[PDB]
């Protein structure tokens, strides 16, 4: 699914 | 000297009312800390689920504490009392501190310190990533585990009774 923070964070890492 | 430090237990913090707290009072328990905002997509999952585990586990000795940052995508810009007020409509019970940073040369060294630790150790390099990053801490002190954004705190769940 898409990452559900763009724009703003891409979901890389933690 | 922050670097120089082996538990949680060697911190101090000020809570949301502006008073300093000695963390040295969770030595003894299991302890969640996280980085939260009022603002983000999952705000309510990760109150909730916190408020559900301090309800269910505060007994077998589970501590949570919860430090407002207005660093990712300005999701905290309340006031401290305004955030106090916020986290009052889910009953929140657990620790509440003060809003800081967490990333920088100014973050506290509280958070400092847990990125770097050898279980605190973040995935594409140790900055926090976004909202409602949680570290789980033993009773000594010690970070043990590194949960993302994207963890809800009912993960954590499973992993309690390996430090309790």
């Amino acid at each position: 699914v898409p990452c559900p923070y763009l724009p703003l964070w891409n979901c890389a890492g933690k | 000297d922050w670097r120089a430090a082996r538990s949680m237990h060697e911190f101090s913090a000020k809570d949301i009312d502006g008073h300093m707290v000695n963390l040295d009072k969770y030595r003894g328990f299991v302890s969640i800390v996280t980085n939260v905002a009022s603002q983000c997509g999952k705000t309510e999952v990760n109150y909730t689920q916190l408020v559900d585990l301090h309800a269910r586990y505060a007994e077998r000795g589970l501590r949570i504490l919860a430090f407002p940052s207005n660093q990712f995508g300005k999701q905290e810009p309340g006031s401290n009392e305004e955030i106090k007020e916020f986290a009052a409509g889910y009953n929140v019970k657990f620790d509440m501190f003060s809003k800081i940073e967490v990333n920088g040369d100014d973050a506290h060294p509280l958070w400092k310190w847990m990125k770097i630790q050898p279980k605190g150790k973040g995935i594409l390099g140790n900055a926090i990533k976004w909202n409602f990053t949680k570290f789980l801490i033993d009773k000594n002190g010690v970070v043990v585990k590194r949960y993302g954004p994207m963890e809800e705190p009912l993960v954590i769940e499973k992993d309690l009774p390996h430090y309790f």
